[PDB]
C-alpha cells in the first residue's frame, strides 16, 4: 500500500528555514519513473505545486518561490525532503508530499498533509474543560456534551471521543484565533439521554507541539 | 507553463441533481486531464482521469468537463482539475437541502475554568440549514456585544446540515456580576426565537 508520510516541525520562525521529509512506503523511489514532489495549500486557498525531484536527484521548481526551495532525495532511506528558506507568514500552509508518474497523463498520489505555521509566537499547550450535559443541554431524549480546548498554539489539536468509538454526531469546530494570539475550539457530541448514567464519555485531546495528551471524562 | 481555470467557482445544488464542472487550459498542451475531490480536512484524492459511476469526464469545445450524474450529500467537497504539475483553482460544491431548525444547547463555564479567572459560556446550534442564523447573548436581559466568537462546522457529509458554536468569554469577575445567561437564536426554521438560559447560581 503506497503511503507518503510527511514529517517535520509544525512551527517555523519568520526568516528561518522550513524543513520537511516524506517517508515513502509501499514503493521504491530508486529506479522509479515518478516525480516526487511537494504541493502546498495555504489557509482558504487552492493547491500550489512547489517542486519535484527525480530519483536521479534532478529537480524542477516553481519560479514563484524565487529559488528559495531546495528538494533532495535519499534513495538509501527511501525519503525525499523539502527545504524552504527565509519563510514569512505567506508560507503558512498545509504541505503535502506527493508523487506523479512521468508523462502527459500522470496523476498524483498524495500524503495526508502537515500544517506548518510561520510565527514568532511560542508553543503553548491547551487547557481542556468539560461542556457538561445537563437539563440545559437535553432536547427530547437527546443530550449534548463536549470539551472546550482553550488557549493553545499553534494548530492543530485533534479530538476523539471514547478512543474513536463515538463518531456519530461528533462536531469538532474549526479553531478560532483569540485576541490573545491563542487558539480555542470546542468539540461536542449528542448522545441518548438514557445513556448518561451507564456510559462514560471521555474526550481524547492531543496537541502534539506541546506533547499534551488529555483524556477528560465529561460527567453530568 | 499554463494556467487552468474552472467554472463554476462555487455552486450549491440539491441531492440528486446533475452537476457539471468545467476545466479550461490557457494553452492546449495535452489531451489528458484528471480531477481530484478534496473533502473537508482531507488531502485531495484522484476521482477520474481521462486516460483511464456517478462521475464522468468529457470535452466541450476545448474545455474539459466533470459530470456528477446524481449529487449525493457526501459529494460536498472542492474539486480540482489537473494537467501535469498544474492545478485549477478548485470548484466548491455545496448541498442545498430543506430547511432544518437548530437544536439549541447552553453550557455554563466549568468550575475548573472558573478557578482559572476566565469564564467561557458556550451556546450550541446543532444540525440546522441554511447556514444563516442569528445568535444573541443576553445577560440579565441586557444584550451583549464584542465578547462572543462564532464557529461553524463544514456541511455534514451525511445530512448536509451545519452546526454552530457561539462562545461568550468573560473574566471571572465579569461573569460573577450577573445571574441569568441566555442564548437567543433566530433562524428560518423557527417560528419565533428560541432562548436557552441558566442561572449562575
Amino acid at each position: 500500500q503506497l503511503q507518503l508520510q510527511e514529517s517535520g516541525p509544525g512551527l517555523v520562525k519568520p526568516s528561518e528555514t522550513l524543513s520537511l521529509t516524506c517517508s515513502v512506503s509501499g514503493d521504491a523511489i530508486s529506479g522509479s519513473n515518478y516525480y516526487w514532489g511537494w504541493i502546498r495549500q495555504p489557509p482558504g486557498k487552492g493547491l500550489q505545486w512547489i517542486g519535484s525531484i527525480y530519483h536521479t536527484g534532478s529537480t524542477f521548481y516553481n519560479p514563484s518561490f524565487s529559488s528559495r526551495v531546495t528538494l533532495s532525495v535519499d534513495t538509501s532511506k527511501n525519503q525525499f525532503s523539502l527545504k524552504l528558506i527565509s519563510v514569512n507568514a505567506a508560507d503558512t500552509a498545509v504541505y503535502y508530499c506527493a508523487r506523479r508518474i512521468r508523462g502527459y497523463s500522470g496523476t498524483y498520489d498524495w500524503g495526508q498533509g502537515t500544517l506548518v505555521t510561520v510565527s514568532s509566537a511560542s508553543t503553548k499547550g491547551p487547557s481542556v474543560f468539560p461542556l457538561a450535559p445537563s437539563s440545559k443541554s437535553t432536547s427530547g431524549g437527546t443530550a449534548a456534551l463536549g470539551c472546550l480546548v482553550k488557549d493553545y498554539f499553534p494548530e492543530p489539536v485533534t479530538v476523539s471521543w471514547n478512543s474513536g468509538a463515538l463518531t456519530s454526531g461528533v462536531h469538532t469546530f474549526p479553531a478560532v484565533l483569540q485576541s490573545s494570539g491563542l487558539y480555542s475550539l470546542s468539540s461536542v457530541v449528542t448522545v441518548p439521554s438514557s445513556s448518561l448514567g451507564t456510559q462514560t464519555y471521555i474526550c481524547n485531546v492531543n496537541h502534539k507541539p506541546s506533547n499534551t495528551k488529555v483524556d477528560k471524562k465529561v460527567e453530568p | 507553463d499554463i494556467q487552468l481555470t474552472q467554472s463554476p467557482s462555487f455552486l450549491s445544488a440539491s441531492v440528486g441533481d446533475r452537476v457539471t464542472i468545467t476545466c479550461r487550459a490557457s494553452q492546449d498542451i495535452s489531451s489528458y486531464v484528471a480531477w481530484y475531490q478534496q473533502k473537508p480536512g482531507n488531502a485531495p484524492k484522484l476521482l477520474i482521469s481521462s486516460a483511464s459511476s456517478r462521475f464522468s469526464g468529457s470535452r466541450s469545445g476545448t474545455d474539459f468537463t466533470l459530470t456528477i450524474s446524481s449529487l449525493q450529500p457526501e459529494d460536498f467537497a472542492t474539486y480540482y482539475c489537473q494537467q501535469l504539475n498544474n492545478f485549477g483553482p478548485g470548484t466548491t460544491v455545496d448541498i442545498k437541502r430543506t430547511v432544518a431548525a437548530p437544536s439549541v444547547f447552553i453550557f455554563p463555564p466549568s468550575d475548573e475554568q472558573l478557578k482559572s479567572g476566565t469564564a467561557s459560556v458556550v451556546c450550541l446550534l446543532n444540525n440546522f440549514y441554511p447556514r444563516e442564523a442569528k445568535v444573541q447573548w443576553k445577560v440579565d436581559n441586557a444584550l451583549q456585544s464584542g465578547n462572543s466568537q462564532e464557529s461553524v462546522t463544514e456541511q455534514d457529509s451525511k445530512d448536509s446540515t451545519y452546526s454552530l458554536s457561539s462562545t461568550l468569554t468573560l473574566s471571572k469577575a465579569d461573569y460573577e456580576k450577573h445571574k441569568v445567561y441566555a442564548c437567543e437564536v433566530t433562524h428560518q426554521g423557527l417560528s419565533s426565537p428560541v432562548t436557552k438560559s441558566f442561572n449562575r447560581g
